[PDB]
C-alpha cells in the first residue's frame, strides 16, 4: 500500500546491482591484465576463448545491431 | 505566365527525391573510386 | 504490444553493456591494434594519436563507456 | 550536475593546462604562487570525473522525480 | 520614488502576500492541538515571519509591484535616498573579509616559499604560523597599500616564465 | 608518412629507441654529447605515431618529434 | 593504388581507406593546403568562390519569390493581412493519410501547405509587392541574375580573364569603389525605389515597369531638389489615419523625419526609410573618395597606419608595419570581416524586433520569434568563425620580425594578463549568477519569495529614462520637457519616437526589472566566457609552455600524445570547438530571455515574467514545461493536428544532440577495435567475402570525431528550439 | 657479417590457432615472419592472443603487421634472453630482412650507421610557417 517505499526500493536496488555488474565487468578486466598468467593456461576455457575472442565480439555487435533496429525501428 | 501545372509535385518531388539523387549517389561513388593511371 | 516493445529494449540494452564491457575483458590484454596492451596496464589514457589514433583502448575506458550503457538500461 | 559532466566530457586537459599557466602568471605576478605545481587533471582523471558526474546529476535527477511524485500522488 | 517603486511599508501586495503566507501557516496550524510540539513550532515560524516582514518594512526597503524588495546598487541613489544597507555597505564588508583571507593565504605562502620543503607545508598546515598570520591579518588594507608603495607587491618581469610567442 | 626528426638537443641517452615499438629510431656514433651516440629515424616508414619516443625522451624541451603526415597502411597499423 | 579523388592532395590520395573520403571532403575548400598553390591562383579560386556563393543566394532568392507566387497566397494576405496565415508553399508527400492532408489543409490553400515564418510577405508587401505578377518577375530576375553570376565565375578562370595578384591587392581602389559604389549608389537606388514605387503603392497608387515614366513621385517634379528648397519634399505627410495600400488619408511627401511607428501596421514610416537610405547614401559616397587610386588627391593607409604610433611609447611602435602584415593575411581580413558581420547581424536581430520595419510585422508574434532567433544563432556562428580565422591567422600568416614591436605583436606579448582576466570575469560574473540564482531558488522553495535578492537594474533604467521612457521617473534629457535636447527635437522627430517608446504595447525599449537585470548577468558571463575560450586559443595558438612548438602543427591537429601528463584538445581548433559549445549556450540564454518576455508581453500579463524569472524554477516551470503542452501534443492515440510536424522535428532534434553525445563521449581506439572485429567477421563469412571493399574500414579520426559531434550538437540544438518556438507561438496564437 | 635468410622448412610453436591470426592483407598486401633460437621448449603468451609452447630450436611465425612482430620479438628478448629477427615477406615470394637492421640491435651504437632525419638545431630555432608558406604542398616548418 506505500506505493513510495516500493517504487524507491525497486529502483534502488536496481541501481546497485547495475552498478556491481559493471564492477564485476571491471575486476574481469583487472586479473585479465595483472594476475593472468599464460603459462598456466595453456588449453583451458580461458585460452580458447581469447583465442576466439574476435569472433565472440563480432557475433555480440551484430546481435547489438540487430536488436537495436528491432527495438528502437518499432 | 509562369505557373506550373497541376501534376507538377507530383512528378518533381519523386523526381529530387528519387532520380536524382540515385543518380548523383552513382555517379559521385563511381568517381570517387577511379583509380589514377 | 508496449510491454513486449520495452521489453525488447531491456534485452537490447543489456546486450550492449554485455559488449562494452566484455570486448573490454576479452581485448584488455592485446588486440589488432595494439598487441601489447597489457604492458601498458589496465588503466592508462591511450597510446598515441598513431595509428589513426588510440583514445580510450584500455580496459578502464570500456568500463567507463559500460557506466553509461548500465546508466541508459537502468 | 550532470550538465556539469559535460564539461569534463567533451574537453581535453591540453587546453585547461595552458589555461593554468596563464592563472599561473596572474598569480606569480602577485607572488601567489603555489610550491606545488598546479596541474590539469589527468586524462582518465577527467573521464572519471565526467562519468560521476553524469551519472550522479541522471540518478538524483530521477530519484528526485520519483520521489516527489511519488510522495504526492501516492 | 526611485525607478517607480514604493516603499514597501506602503505597498499593498507587500501586506497581501505577508497575509498569504500567515494565511497558509494558520491553516496548516489547525489540524493541530494547542500544547504539542508541532503547533509550538508552527506558530514560533509565524512570529518569524511576522519580525521578518516588520524588520524589512522598518529597514525602508524599496519594493516593487510583484510586493517583494528591490535592492539599489547606485552608489549615488543608495547614499542619497537611504540605500546604503542594501549594496554598498555590505560591498566593503565582503572587500574587507576578501583581502583579509586573500593576505593571510599570501602571507602564509610567501613565509613557508623560504624553508626547505614548502609542500610539506602545503600539504601539512603550519597550524601555529598560520594562526599568528591569520590573528595578525586585521590590518590587511593597511599592508597591502604600504606594499604597494613600496613596490614589493609585485614580481618584476624578468623572474616570471612565460610561453615562447 | 609521418615525419620524424631528431635535433641537436639529443643526449644519446638511448631511451626513446626501447620505446618505440615498430623499430624505426636506431642510435648512430656523433660527437655532440658525452656518449658520443645520437638518435637517428632511418625507417620512418613503419612509424605510426604513438609518440611513445617523445613521452620516453627526457630533454627540455624534446629532441624527437614526429609530424602526423600522410597516411597509409603501415601508418595505421592496419592488420587488413 | 592511388585514386582520382582528391585531385588537390596527391597525400590524401594515396589514402586507401575511408579517411580519404571524409578528408578530401572537409578540405576542399582549404585552397592554401592544396597541392602546388601559388598567391595568384588562390585569390583566384577565391574569386569563382565568390560568383559561386552570389549565384546560389540569388537562386535560392528566386526560389522563395517563385514557390510564394504559386503556392502561396499573397495576393489574399494584403487584403487582410491581420487575420490571414502566409503560405510558404504545399506539400506533395505520399506518406501523408487523410488526417494529415486535413490536418495541413490550412491557410485558404486547396491542400496541404506550409505555414511561413520567414517574414517575407511582410517585407515584399512593403516594398511594393501587391500581385503575384510582381513576385513572378522578380523571380524570373533574379533566376537570370544567378545565372549571369555562375557565368561570371566561369569566365574568370580561364585564360584572358584571369585577374592579376596585383590587382587582388588594390585595397585603395576596392575600398573606395565599395564605399562609393556598392554601398552608397545601392542605397541611392533603394531611395529611387522608396520613393517611385514603394511610397506611391503604399498609398493605392499602382506604380510598375509600364507607367513609371509617367507618373510624378512628387507634385513639385524635381524642382525643390535643384533650387534647394528640400524642405517642400517633406510637406503634407501622412496622417495619423491612413489606412496602407489605400488612399485614405495618405499625404503626398516623399522624404520625412516624423519617427515612431505607422499608427495601424505598427511599422516605420517609409518616407523616414526614405529620407534615411538617401542620407546613408550621400555619407557614404562622400566617404567613397577618401584614398588616393589613380588621381594624385587621396589618402594611402599604408601612411595612415605608420602615422599613428603615440610619443610615450605606451603602444611600442604602434600600428607600424600593420599594412603589409593585413593586406597580405586573407585570413586576417576574413576575421575582421566575420567579426563586423557577427556584430552586424546581432544589431539587425536587436533593431528589427525593437524596431519593425515591415507593414504588419508586430503583430506576427512567429515571424518576431523566429527572424531574432536566425539572426541571433547565425551572428554567434559568424563570430566564432571570426576568433577561429584568427587563431590561423596566428598560425599560418604571422610574421614576428616584419610585425616587431606593433600593437600585434604586443598583444602575444601580455596574453597572460588578457586570459587571466578574462578568466576572472567570468569566474565572478558565473559565481554571482549562479548563486543569486540558487539563493532565489530556495526562498520560492522555503516559502518566502520576500527574501530573495532582487537588484533594481538603475544604470540601464536611467538610459531608458535618457531615451524618454517616464516611467521611472528620472526626469532628465528626453524625458524632462525644460531640456534643451527635449525641446530642440519637438519640432523634428521627438513627438512621434516619444509616442511610440512610451507605449508599452510594444517591442521598443520594454520595461525591465530585476529579473532582466539577472538574465543580462548571465548573457555577459556567456559572452565573456565565450571570449575566454577564443581568445585564449587564439593567443596559444602559437604555443605555450606545454607546447612551445605548436605553431609547426598548423591550425588543427589531434593532440601531442599522452606524453607530459596529456596533450587532449591542445590545438586551437579544439578552442574554437569547446568554445562553439558556450557559443550555443549564449545565444540559448539571449534566445530564452527573448521568448520568454515577448511571449508575456503578448499574452498581456507581462507580471508573470517579472515575477518569475527570478528563480530557475519559474523558467523551467513556467516557460519550458508550461509552453511545450501544445508542441507534444501534436500527435497522440487520439489523433492529429498540423502541430505534429513541429513534435517530429522536436524529437528529431533530441535524437541528433543524443547522437552527438556519442561522438563526443565515446573516442576512436574502442570503435577502431570493433571496426576490426567486423572486418574479421566479413573476411571469414561465406556468400559474403565476395563482395569486398573498394577502401579499408577505419574508424573515424579524433579531429573528425569532435567535427562529427559539434555538428550533431548544433543541428539537434537549432532543431529542438526552432521547433518549440514555432509550435508554442503558433499554438498560443 | 650476413644477411640471414628466411627458411620456409621451419618448424613453427605449437598453437591451436585463433581468429586474431592473417586476413586478406597476407595474400593481397604482404605480411610478416618472425623466427628465432630457443633454447627449450616454453609456453609464450601470442601477441594476438592465446598462449603457445615455442620448441627447442628454431621457431617461426607469421604476423599481419611489423609492430606484432617486433611486440613479440621484445616479449622473447626481456623475459626468456633470446635474440629473435623478422622480415616482410609480399605475395610474390619476395623476402625482406627488417630487424635487426644491420645485426646489431638499435639501442646500442654500432659503426656504419649513418644518421638519417637529423636536424642540426633545436625545436625554438625553427622558421614561421609564413616562411614555408605557398609551397608544393603542406610543409610543416621542422621538415627543413
Ligand atoms: C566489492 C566492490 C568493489 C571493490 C572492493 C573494488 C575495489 C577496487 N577497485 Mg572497483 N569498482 C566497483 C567495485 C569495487 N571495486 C564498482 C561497483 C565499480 C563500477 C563503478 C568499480 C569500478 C572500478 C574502476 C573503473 C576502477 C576500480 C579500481 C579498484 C581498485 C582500486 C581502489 C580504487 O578504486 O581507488 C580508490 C577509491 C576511490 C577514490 C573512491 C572514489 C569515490 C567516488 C568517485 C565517489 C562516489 C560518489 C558518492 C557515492 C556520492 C557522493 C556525493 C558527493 C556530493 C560527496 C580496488 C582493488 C581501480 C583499479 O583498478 O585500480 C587500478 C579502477 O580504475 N573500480
Ligand atoms: C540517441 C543517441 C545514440 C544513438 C542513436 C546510438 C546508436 C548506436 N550506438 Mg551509441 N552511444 C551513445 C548514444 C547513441 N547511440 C552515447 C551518448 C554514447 C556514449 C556513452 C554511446 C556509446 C556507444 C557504445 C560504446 C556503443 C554504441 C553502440 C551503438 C549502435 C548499436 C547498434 C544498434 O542500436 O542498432 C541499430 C541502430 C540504431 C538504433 C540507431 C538509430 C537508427 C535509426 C533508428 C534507423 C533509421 C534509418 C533511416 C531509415 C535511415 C535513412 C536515412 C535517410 C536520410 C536516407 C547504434 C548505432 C554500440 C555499437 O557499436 O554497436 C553494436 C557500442 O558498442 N554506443
Ligand atoms: C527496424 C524496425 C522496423 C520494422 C520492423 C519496420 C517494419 C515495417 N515498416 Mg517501418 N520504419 C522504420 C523501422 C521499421 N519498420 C523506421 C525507423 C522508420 C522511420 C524512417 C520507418 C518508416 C516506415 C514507413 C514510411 C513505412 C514503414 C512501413 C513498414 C511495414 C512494411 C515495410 C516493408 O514492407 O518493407 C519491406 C521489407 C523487406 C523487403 C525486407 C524484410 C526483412 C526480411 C524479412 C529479413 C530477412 C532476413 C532473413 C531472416 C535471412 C535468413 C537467412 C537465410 C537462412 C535465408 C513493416 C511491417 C510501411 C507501412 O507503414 O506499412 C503499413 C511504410 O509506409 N516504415
Ligand atoms: C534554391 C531554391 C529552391 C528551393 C530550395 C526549392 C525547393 C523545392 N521546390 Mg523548387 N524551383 C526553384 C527553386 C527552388 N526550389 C526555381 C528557381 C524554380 C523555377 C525553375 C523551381 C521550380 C519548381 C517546381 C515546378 C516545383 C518545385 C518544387 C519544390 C519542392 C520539391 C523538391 C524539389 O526540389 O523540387 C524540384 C526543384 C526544381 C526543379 C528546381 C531546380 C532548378 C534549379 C535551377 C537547379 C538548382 C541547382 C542547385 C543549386 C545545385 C545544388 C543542389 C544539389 C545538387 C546539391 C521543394 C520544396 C515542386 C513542388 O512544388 O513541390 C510541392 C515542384 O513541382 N520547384
Ligand atoms: C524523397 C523522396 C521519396 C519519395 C518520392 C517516396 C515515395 C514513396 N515511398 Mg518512400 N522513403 C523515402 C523517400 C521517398 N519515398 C526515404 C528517404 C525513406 C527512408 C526513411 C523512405 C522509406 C519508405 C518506406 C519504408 C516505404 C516508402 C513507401 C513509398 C511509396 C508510398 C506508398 C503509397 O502509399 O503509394 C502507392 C504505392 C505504389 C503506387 C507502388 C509504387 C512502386 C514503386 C514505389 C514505384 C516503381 C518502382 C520504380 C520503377 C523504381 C524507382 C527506383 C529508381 C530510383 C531507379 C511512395 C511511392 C512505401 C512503399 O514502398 O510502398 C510499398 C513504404 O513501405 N518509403
Ligand atoms: C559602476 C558604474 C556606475 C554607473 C553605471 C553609474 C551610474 C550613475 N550614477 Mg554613479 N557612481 C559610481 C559608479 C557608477 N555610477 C561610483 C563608483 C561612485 C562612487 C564615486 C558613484 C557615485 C555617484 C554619485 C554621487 C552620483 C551617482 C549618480 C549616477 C547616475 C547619474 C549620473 C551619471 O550617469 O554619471 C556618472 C556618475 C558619476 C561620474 C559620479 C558623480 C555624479 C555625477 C557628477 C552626477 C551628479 C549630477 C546630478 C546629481 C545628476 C542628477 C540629475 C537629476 C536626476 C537631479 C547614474 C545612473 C548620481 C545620481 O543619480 O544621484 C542619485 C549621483 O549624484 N553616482
Ligand atoms: C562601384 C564598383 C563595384 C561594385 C558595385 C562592386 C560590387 C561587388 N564586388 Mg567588387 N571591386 C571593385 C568594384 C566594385 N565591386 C573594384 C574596382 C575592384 C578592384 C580594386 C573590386 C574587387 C573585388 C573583389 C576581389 C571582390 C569583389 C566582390 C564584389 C561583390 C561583393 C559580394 C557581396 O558581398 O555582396 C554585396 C554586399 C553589399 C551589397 C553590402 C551590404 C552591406 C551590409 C553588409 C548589409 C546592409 C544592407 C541592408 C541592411 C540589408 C538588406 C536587407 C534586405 C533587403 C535583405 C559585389 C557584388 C567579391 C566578388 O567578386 O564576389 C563575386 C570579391 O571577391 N570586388
Ligand atoms: C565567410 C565565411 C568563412 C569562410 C570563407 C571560411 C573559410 C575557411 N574556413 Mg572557416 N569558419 C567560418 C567561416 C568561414 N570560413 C565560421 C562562421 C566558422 C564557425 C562555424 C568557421 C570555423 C572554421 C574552423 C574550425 C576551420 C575553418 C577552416 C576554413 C578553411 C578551409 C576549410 C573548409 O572550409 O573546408 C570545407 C568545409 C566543410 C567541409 C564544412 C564541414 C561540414 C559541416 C560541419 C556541415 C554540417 C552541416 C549539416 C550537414 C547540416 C544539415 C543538417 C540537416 C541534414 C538536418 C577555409 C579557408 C578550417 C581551416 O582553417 O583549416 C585549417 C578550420 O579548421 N573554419
Ligand atoms: C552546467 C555545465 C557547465 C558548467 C557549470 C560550467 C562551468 C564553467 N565553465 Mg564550462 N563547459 C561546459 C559546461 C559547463 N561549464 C561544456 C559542455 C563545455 C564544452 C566542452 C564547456 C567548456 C568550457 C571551456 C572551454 C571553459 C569553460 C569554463 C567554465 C568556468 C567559467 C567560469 C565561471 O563562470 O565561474 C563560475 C563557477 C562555477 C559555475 C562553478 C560552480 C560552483 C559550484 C556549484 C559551487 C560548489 C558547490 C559547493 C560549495 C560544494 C559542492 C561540492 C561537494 C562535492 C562538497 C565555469 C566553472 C572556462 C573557464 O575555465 O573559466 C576560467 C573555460 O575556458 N567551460
Ligand atoms: C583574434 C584576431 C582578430 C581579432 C578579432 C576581434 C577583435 C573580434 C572582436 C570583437 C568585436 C565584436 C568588437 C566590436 C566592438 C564594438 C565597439 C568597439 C563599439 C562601440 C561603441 C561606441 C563608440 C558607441 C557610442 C555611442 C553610444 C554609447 C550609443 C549612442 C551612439 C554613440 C555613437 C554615441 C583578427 C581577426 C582581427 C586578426 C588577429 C587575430
Ligand atoms: S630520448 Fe631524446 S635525448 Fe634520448 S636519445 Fe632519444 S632523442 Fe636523444
Ligand atoms: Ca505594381
Amino acid at each position: 500500500t506505500d506505493y513510495g517505499t516500493q517504487l524507491s526500493l525497486f529502483t534502488h536496488h536496481t541501481w546497485i546491482g547495475g552498478f556491481c555488474i559493471v564492477g564485476a565487468g571491471a575486476h574481469a578486466a583487472i586479473f585479465m591484465v595483472r594476475d593472468y598468467d599464460p603459462t598456466n593456461n595453456y588449453n583451458n576455457l580461458l585460452d580458447r576463448v581469447i583465442r576466439h575472442r574476435d569472433a565472440i565480439i563480432s557475433h555480440l555487435n551484430w546481435v547489438c545491431i540487430f536488436l537495436g533496429f528491432h527495438s528502437f525501428g518499432l | 505566365p509562369f505557373v506550373p501545372p497541376s501534376w507538377a509535385p507530383s512528378v518533381f518531388v519523386p523526381l529530387t527525391g528519387l532520380v536524382l539523387p540515385a543518380i548523383a549517389m552513382a555517379t559521385l561513388f563511381v568517381y570517387i573510386e577511379k583509380e589514377a593511371p | 504490444t508496449s510491454d513486449f516493445m520495452v521489453h525488447h529494449i531491456h534485452a537490447f540494452t543489456i546486450h550492449v553493456t554485455v559488449l562494452i564491457l566484455l570486448k573490454g575483458v576479452l581485448f584488455a590484454r592485446s588486440s589488432r591494434l595494439i598487441p601489447d596492451k597489457a604492458n601498458l596496464g589496465f588503466r592508462f589514457p591511450c597510446d598515441g594519436p598513431g595509428r589513426g589514433g588510440t583514445c580510450q583502448v584500455s580496459a578502464w575506458d570500456h568500463v567507463f563507456l559500460g557506466l553509461f550503457w548500465m546508466y541508459n538500461s537502468l | 550536475v550532470w550538465a556539469f559532466s559535460l564539461m569534463f566530457l567533451f574537453s581535453g586537459r591540453g587546453y585547461w593546462q595552458e589555461l593554468i599557466e596563464s592563472i599561473v602568471w596572474a598569480h606569480n605576478k602577485l607572488k601567489v604562487a603555489p610550491a606545488i605545481q598546479p596541474r590539469a587533471l589527468s586524462i582518465t582523471q577527467g573521464r572519471a570525473v565526467g562519468v560521476a558526474h553524469y551519472l550522479l546529476g541522471g540518478i538524483a535527477t530521477t530519484w528526485s522525480f520519483f520521489l516527489a511524485r511519488i510522495i504526492s500522488v501516492g | 520614488d526611485i525607478a517607480g517603486l514604493t516603499p514597501c511599508s506602503e505597498s499593498k501586495a507587500y501586506a497581501k502576500l505577508e497575509k498569504k503566507e500567515l494565511k497558509t501557516l494558520e491553516k496548516r496550524l489547525k489540524q493541530y492541538e494547542a500544547d504539542s510540539a508541532p503547533a509550538v513550532a508552527l506558530k514560533a515560524t509565524m512570529e518569524r515571519t511576522k519580525a521578518r516582514f516588520a524588520n524589512y518594512a522598518k529597514a525602508g526597503l524599496l519594493c516593487g509591484n510583484d510586493g517583494l524588495p528591490h535592492l539599489i546598487a547606485d552608489p549615488g541613489l543608495a547614499l542619497k535616498y537611504g540605500h546604503a544597507g542594501e549594496v554598498f555597505i555590505p560591498t566593503f564588508g565582503f572587500l574587507y573579509v576578501a583581502g583579509y583571507i586573500g593576505y593571510v593565504g599570501r602571507q602564509y605562502l610567501i613565509a613557508v616559499k623560504g624553508e626547505a620543503k614548502p609542500t610539506d607545508k602545503e600539504i601539512i598546515i603550519d597550524v601555529p604560523l598560520a594562526t599568528k598570520l591569520a590573528w595578525q591579518g586585521a590590518g590587511w588594507p593597511l599592508a597591502a597599500v604600504q606594499e604597494l608603495q613600496r613596490g614589493t607587491l609585485l614580481e618584476k618581469e624578468e623572474n616570471i616564465t612565460v610561453s615562447p610567442r | 608518412a609521418h615525419i620524424v626528426k631528431i635535433y641537436d638537443t639529443c643526449i644519446g641517452c638511448t631511451q626513446c629507441v626501447r620505446a618505440c615499438p615498430l623499430d624505426v629510431l636506431e642510435m648512430v656514433p656523433w660527437d655532440g654529447c658525452k656518449a658520443s651516440q645520437m638518435a637517428s629515424a632511418p625507417r620512418t616508414e613503419d612509424c605510426v605515431g604513438c609518440k611513445r619516443c617523445e613521452t620516453a625522451c627526457p630533454t627540455d624541451f624534446l629532441s624527437v618529434r614526429v609530424y602526423l603526415g600522410s597516411e597509409s597502411t603501415r601508418s595505421m597499423g592496419l592488420s587488413y | 593504388a592511388t585514386k582520382l579523388f582528391p585531385k588537390f592532395s596527391q597525400g590524401l590520395a594515396q589514402d586507401p581507406t575511408t579517411r580519404r573520403i571524409w578528408y578530401g571532403l572537409a578540405m576542399a575548400h582549404d585552397f592554401e593546403s592544396h597541392d602546388g598553390m601559388t598567391e595568384e591562383n588562390l585569390y583566384q579560386k577565391i574569386f569563382a568562390s565568390h560568383f559561386g556563393q552570389l549565384s546560389i543566394i540569388f537562386l535560392w532568392t528566386s526560389g522563395n519569390l517563385f514557390h510564394v507566387a504559386w503556392q502561396g497566397n499573397f495576393e489574399q494576405w494584403v487584403t487582410d493581412p491581420v487575420h490571414i496565415r502566409p503560405i510558404a508553399h504545399a506539400i506533395w508527400d505520399p506518406h501523408f493519410g487523410q488526417p494529415a492532408v486535413e490536418a495541413f489543409t490550412r491557410g485558404g490553400a486547396s491542400g496541404p501547405v506550409n505555414i511561413s515564418t520567414s517574414g517575407v510577405y511582410q517585407w515584399w508587401y512593403t516594398i511594393g509587392m501587391r500581385t503575384n505578377q510582381d513576385l513572378y518577375v522578380g523571380s524570373v530576375f533574379l533566376a537570370l541574375v544567378s545565372a549571369i553570376f555562375l557565368f561570371a565565375g566561369w569566365l574568370h578562370l580561364q585564360p584572358n580573364f584571369q585577374p592579376s595578384l596585383s590587382w587582388f591587392k588594390d585595397a585603395e581602389s576596392r575600398l573606395n569603389h565599395h564605399l562609393s559604389g556598392l554601398f552608397g549608389v545601392s542605397s541611392l537606388a533603394w531611395t529611387g525605389h522608396l520613393v517611385h514605387v514603394a511610397i506611391p503603392e503604399s498609398r493605392g497608387q499602382h506604380v510598375g515597369w509600364d507607367n513609371f515614366l509617367s507618373v510624378l513621385p512628387h507634385p513639385q517634379g524635381l524642382t525643390p531638389f535643384f533650387t534647394g528648397n528640400w524642405a517642400a519634399y517633406a510637406q503634407s505627410p501622412d496622417t495619423a489615419s491612413h489606412v496602407f495600400g489605400t488612399a485614405q488619408g495618405s499625404g503626398q511627401a516623399i522624404l520625412t523625419f516624423l519617427g515612431g511607428f505607422h499608427p495601424q501596421t505598427q511599422s516605420l514610416w517609409l518616407t523616414d526609410m526614405a529620407h534615411h537610405h538617401l542620407a546613408i547614401a550621400v555619407i557614404f559616397i562622400v566617404a567613397g573618395h577618401m584614398y588616393r587610386t589613380n588621381f594624385g588627391i587621396g589618402h594611402r593607409m599604408q601612411a595612415i597606419l605608420e602615422a599613428h604610433t603615440p610619443p610615450s611609447g605606451s603602444l611600442g611602435a604602434g600600428h607600424k608595419g600593420l599594412f603589409d602584415t593585413v593586406n597580405n593575411s586573407l585570413h586576417f581580413q576574413l576575421g575582421l570581416a566575420l567579426a563586423s558581420v557577427g556584430t552586424i547581424t546581432s544589431l539587425v536581430a536587436q533593431h528589427m524586433y525593437s524596431l519593425p520595419p515591415y507593414a504588419f510585422q508586430a503583430i506576427d508574434f512567429t515571424t518576431q520569434a523566429a527572424l531574432y532567433t536566425h539572426h541571433q544563432y547565425i551572428a554567434g556562428f559568424i563570430m566564432c568563425g571570426a576568433f577561429a580565422h584568427g587563431a590561423i591567422f596566428f598560425i599560418r600568416d604571422y610574421d614576428p620580425e616584419q610585425n616587431k614591436g606593433n600593437v600585434l605583436a604586443r598583444m602575444l606579448d601580455h596574453k597572460e594578463a588578457l586570459i587571466s582576466h578574462l578568466s576572472w570575469v567570468s569566474l565572478f560574473l558565473g559565481f554571482h549568477t549562479l548563486g543569486l540564482y540558487v539563493h532565489n531558488d530556495v526562498m520560492q522553495a522555503f516559502g518566502t519569495p520576500e527574501k530573495q535578492i532582487l537588484i533594481e537594474p538603475v544604470f540601464a533604467q536611467w538610459i531608458q529614462a535618457a531615451h524618454g521612457k517616464a516611467l521611472y521617473g528620472f526626469d532628465f534629457l528626453l524625458s524632462s520637457k525644460t531640456s534643451a535636447a527635449f525641446a530642440n527635437g519637438q519640432s523634428l522627430w521627438l513627438p512621434g519616437w516619444l509616442d511610440a517608446i512610451n507605449n508599452n504595447q510594444n517591442s521598443l525599449f520594454l520595461t525591465i526589472g530585476p529579473g532582466d537585470f539577472l538574465v543580462h548577468h548571465a548573457i555577459a558571463l556567456g559572452l565573456h566566457t565565450t571570449t575566454l575560450i577564443l581568445v585564449k586559443g587564439a593567443l596559444d595558438a602559437r604555443g605555450s609552455k606545454l607546447m612551445p612548438d605548436k605553431k609547426d602543427f598548423g591550425y588543427s591537429f589531434p593532440c601531442d600524445g599522452p606524453g607530459r601528463g596529456g596533450t587532449c584538445d591542445i590545438s586551437a581548433y579544439d578552442a574554437f570547438y569547446l568554445a562553439v559549445f558556450w557559443m550555443l549556450n549564449t545565444i540559448g540564454w539571449v534566445t530564452f530571455y527573448w521568448h520568454w518576455k515577448h511571449l508575456t508581453l503578448w499574452q498581456g500579463n507581462v507580471a508573470q515574467f517579472d515575477e518569475s524569472s527570478t528563480y530557475l524554477m519559474g523558467w523551467l516551470r513556467d516557460y519550458l514545461w508550461l509552453n511545450s503542452s501544445q508542441l507534444i501534443n501534436g500527435y497522440n492515440p487520439f489523433g492529429m493536428n498540423s502541430l505534429s510536424v513541429w513534435a517530429w522535428t522536436f524529437l528529431f532534434g533530441h535524437l541528433i544532440y543524443a547522437t552527438g553525445f556519442m561522438f563526443l563521449i565515446s573516442w576512436r581506439g574502442y570503435w577502431q577495435e570493433l571496426i576490426e572485429t567486423l572486418v574479421w567477421a566479413h573476411e571469414k563469412t561465406p556468400l559474403a567475402n565476395l563482395v569486398y571493399w573498394k577502401d579499408k574500414p577505419v574508424a573515424l579520426s579524433i579531429v573528425q570525431a569532435r567535427l562529427v559531434g559539434l555538428a550533431h550538437f548544433s543541428v539537434g540544438y537549432i532543431f529542438t528550439y526552432a521547433a518549440f518556438l514555432i509550435a508554442s507561438t503558433s499554438g498560443r496564437f | 657479417w650476413t644477411v640471414p635468410t628466411l627458411n620456409p622448412d621451419t618448424p613453427s610453436p605449437i598453437f591451436g590457432g585463433s581468429t586474431g591470426g592473417l586476413l586478406r592483407k597476407a595474400q593481397t598486401e604482404e605480411f610478416y615472419v618472425i623466427t628465432w633460437e630457443a633454447k627449450k621448449e616454453q609456453i609464450f603468451e601470442m601477441p594476438t592472443g592465446g598462449a603457445a609452447i615455442m620448441r627447442q630450436g628454431p621457431n617461426l611465425l607469421k604476423f599481419g603487421k611489423k609492430e606484432q612482430c617486433l611486440a613479440l620479438t621484445t616479449q622473447l628478448r626481456n623475459k626468456f634472453k633470446l635474440t629473435p629477427c623478422f622480415y616482410r615477406v609480399f605475395p610474390d615470394g619476395k623476402v625482406q630482412y627488417l630487424h635487426p637492421a644491420d645485426g646489431v640491435y638499435p639501442e646500442k651504437v654500432n659503426a656504419g650507421r649513418v644518421g638519417a632525419n637529423q636536424n642540426m638545431r633545436r625545436i625554438g630555432q625553427n622558421v614561421n610557417p609564413i616562411k614555408v608558406k605557398f609551397s608544393g604542398r603542406m610543409m610543416s616548418p621542422a621538415e627543413i
